[PDB]
């Protein structure tokens, strides 16, 4: 059977979820189904009807067209990317671990741990631990000593990431004096980070590479800056996860691989990820 | 048993030096103290000394993955292209490829562009290093880049080139937008990386198209050479091995632990980055 369930989550710009059109869902947009909880003592809820699309939406599109499959896509309720808690899976791991679905669409990035219990696609956008600063600020990325040894310059740099995420654990492990220190900077969210890095609060935001670049991107007055590629730390991908063995992934890599080296991965980037800013 | 590893001669990636009378290799260490590790290759007969990028992932692979191995250098000296056979339909891979599906070798180990060419018929790793595409001039040459007129609009008094039988050469041989200036550069390409190199410190090549993790290393050493300093085309180096082969699953979680790791961090501060 080629019709597939597909799982994915909304973060803009790589799935942007809106609204029926007061009914159908507007053209570049894919239908994806919510399950809305009626309250938080309760499993009871609704599917309600939600349009999706963005950079990774119309890679699916893409793969449903060139692989030839039909899908029904719905979004992660449950966690978000995907992370194990006490050796359970929740987000869009969980979704493909447990058999909800086949394969996840979305910003999600590919590791060790993950790979572990899913097969993951070729990467189809670079990422990594990335360092966003305000345009002069001089670092060279997560392993600059004015991180990892904060407290030898005065004043100690002000630096900080979004916590309980990828990021926060891979700082954890390789570089536990950093994460001692930065935890008193932890940052509610992207744009908390973005605002606190442009009024001078915080010196510099570590995260996503991929999410960094596109912020940096469209910042008001191109005030925002990223550190060059080559400095990016732990470079990986996003990519499309599957179920262990799934037969899909064969087709799914060369599918990607040709869409990259004709030129339709970097259109989709001018069409959803390029900025403004130099 | 022991796996056949197959390489080229790429610096940073891959260094490759003569033996001591003794047949073992000089011992050295980095600037900043690290060992420098050696492994026996054979290559165009005799065994010679290599060392690097590479010869680090190897060891580090064959660490965690408790296997051994045997270098040798591709035969021919090429990385690898699908050409058609003399007389016949049949279609082969020469370079590294040729030998990776063929059984002289059982893994590539090397700076080997991921593409949808080469993953038809082998099997890749999750790539070990993003990297892409640029070009490199003699400093006092002044181009744009990709799109200087003088080379979207060739003649023979501005020659660029590119490695034959290599990835960069299927890239611009497929697209029907480079069809003008593949007809220019399949004239001119060069047999190796190093001979292109030298080629355009003596202003008989003027510009070289070739990957960034190997152009930059080599600006940073030769302070006559200068790159464009742009990426035009975004790509990853993998681990080559043959379809359904016993060790694809776990170099491929090595390699991403070694990501998480810090060990790839190492590894480029150690060969890859410079002044
Ligand atoms: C694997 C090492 C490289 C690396 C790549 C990206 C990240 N980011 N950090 C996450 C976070 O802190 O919120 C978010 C994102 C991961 C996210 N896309 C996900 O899929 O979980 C961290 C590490």
């Amino acid at each position: 059977d080629n019709h597939l369930s597909i799982v994915t989550l909304e973060e803009a710009p790589f799935v942007i979820v809106e609204d029926i059109d007061p009914e159908t869902c507007v053209r570049n947009t894919v239908p994806c189904r919510k399950f809305v909880k009626i309250n938080n003592s309760t499993n009871e809820g609704m599917n309600v009807k939600k349009c999706c699309k963005g950079f990774c939406i119309d890679i699916l599109k893409k793969l449903s067209r060139t692989v030839k499959f039909t899908y029904d896509l719905y979004l992660v309720t449950n966690g978000k990317h995907g992370k194990k808690v006490n050796n359970v899976w929740n987000g869009m791991i969980g979704e493909v671990v447990y058999q909800r679905a086949v394969m996840a669409v979305g910003s999600l990035t590919i590791n060790e741990e993950r790979s572990e219990v899913v097969d993951f696609s070729v990467p189809f956008v670079e990422t990594g631990i990335s360092v966003m600063v305000s345009r002069g600020t001089q670092v060279t990325g997560l392993s600059d000593k004015k991180f990892q040894r904060p407290h030898d310059y005065s004043p100690p740099f002000r630096f900080g990431t979004v916590p309980n995420g990828s990021t926060e654990r891979n700082i954890r492990n390789n570089y536990p004096y950093m994460h001692q220190y930065m935890t008193r900077f932890n940052q509610r969210g992207v744009e908390d980070a973005l605002v606190s890095l442009k009024t001078g609060k915080l010196d510099a935001f570590i995260y996503d590479a991929a999410v960094l670049n596109y912020k940096a991107g469209r910042d008001e007055g191109c005030k925002l800056v990223t550190i060059g590629s080559g400095y990016i730390f732990a470079t990986t991908g996003y990519g499309i996860a599957l179920q262990k063995g799934s037969p899909w992934k064969r087709q799914i890599d060369l599918a990607l691989l040709q869409f990259v080296g004709d030129g339709e991965m970097e259109e989709l980037e001018t069409l959803w990820l390029t900025g403004i800013c130099h | 048993t022991r796996l056949k590893i197959v390489t080229i001669h790429q610096e940073p990636f891959v260094y490759v030096k003569p033996t001591m009378s003794d047949g073992t290799c000089k011992e050295e260490f980095t600037v900043n103290g690290d060992p420098v590790k050696k492994v026996i290759c054979t290559g165009p007969t005799v065994p010679q000394c290599c060392y690097g990028f590479c010869i680090d992932l190897l060891i580090k692979l064959a660490r965690t993955m408790n296997f051994t191995y045997e270098v040798h250098l591709v035969a021919d000296g090429k990385f690898g292209t699908q050409e058609r056979v003399n007389n016949s339909n049949k279609k082969e891979w020469n370079g590294m490829m040729g030998e990776l599906l063929s059984g002289q070798a059982d893994m590539i180990v090397a700076p080997l562009t991921i593409n949808n060419e080469r993953a038809q018929y082998i099997e890749f790793s999750k790539p070990f290093k993003y990297q892409g595409l640029t070009i490199l001039v003699k400093k006092g040459t002044r181009i744009t880049g990709i799109n200087d007129p003088r080379l979207r609009n060739p003649s023979d008094k501005f020659i660029y080139a590119t490695v034959k039988q290599s990835s960069v050469d299927i890239y611009f041989r497929r697209q029907v937008e480079l069809s003008t200036m593949y007809r220019h550069m399949e004239k001119h390409n060069y047999e190796s990386a190093a001979e292109a190199i030298q080629a355009v410190r003596d202003n008989k090549l003027h510009a070289f198209i070739w990957d960034s993790a190997v152009l930059e290393f080599e600006a940073s050493q030769k302070c006559d050479l200068v790159t464009t300093g742009e990426l035009f085309f975004r790509s990853g180096f993998g681990i080559g091995m043959r379809k359904d082969s016993p060790w694809k699953q776990n170099v491929s979680l090595s390699i991403l632990k070694s990501h998480e790791n810090g060990f790839m961090e190492d590894l480029d501060k150690t060969w890859v980055r410079y002044q």
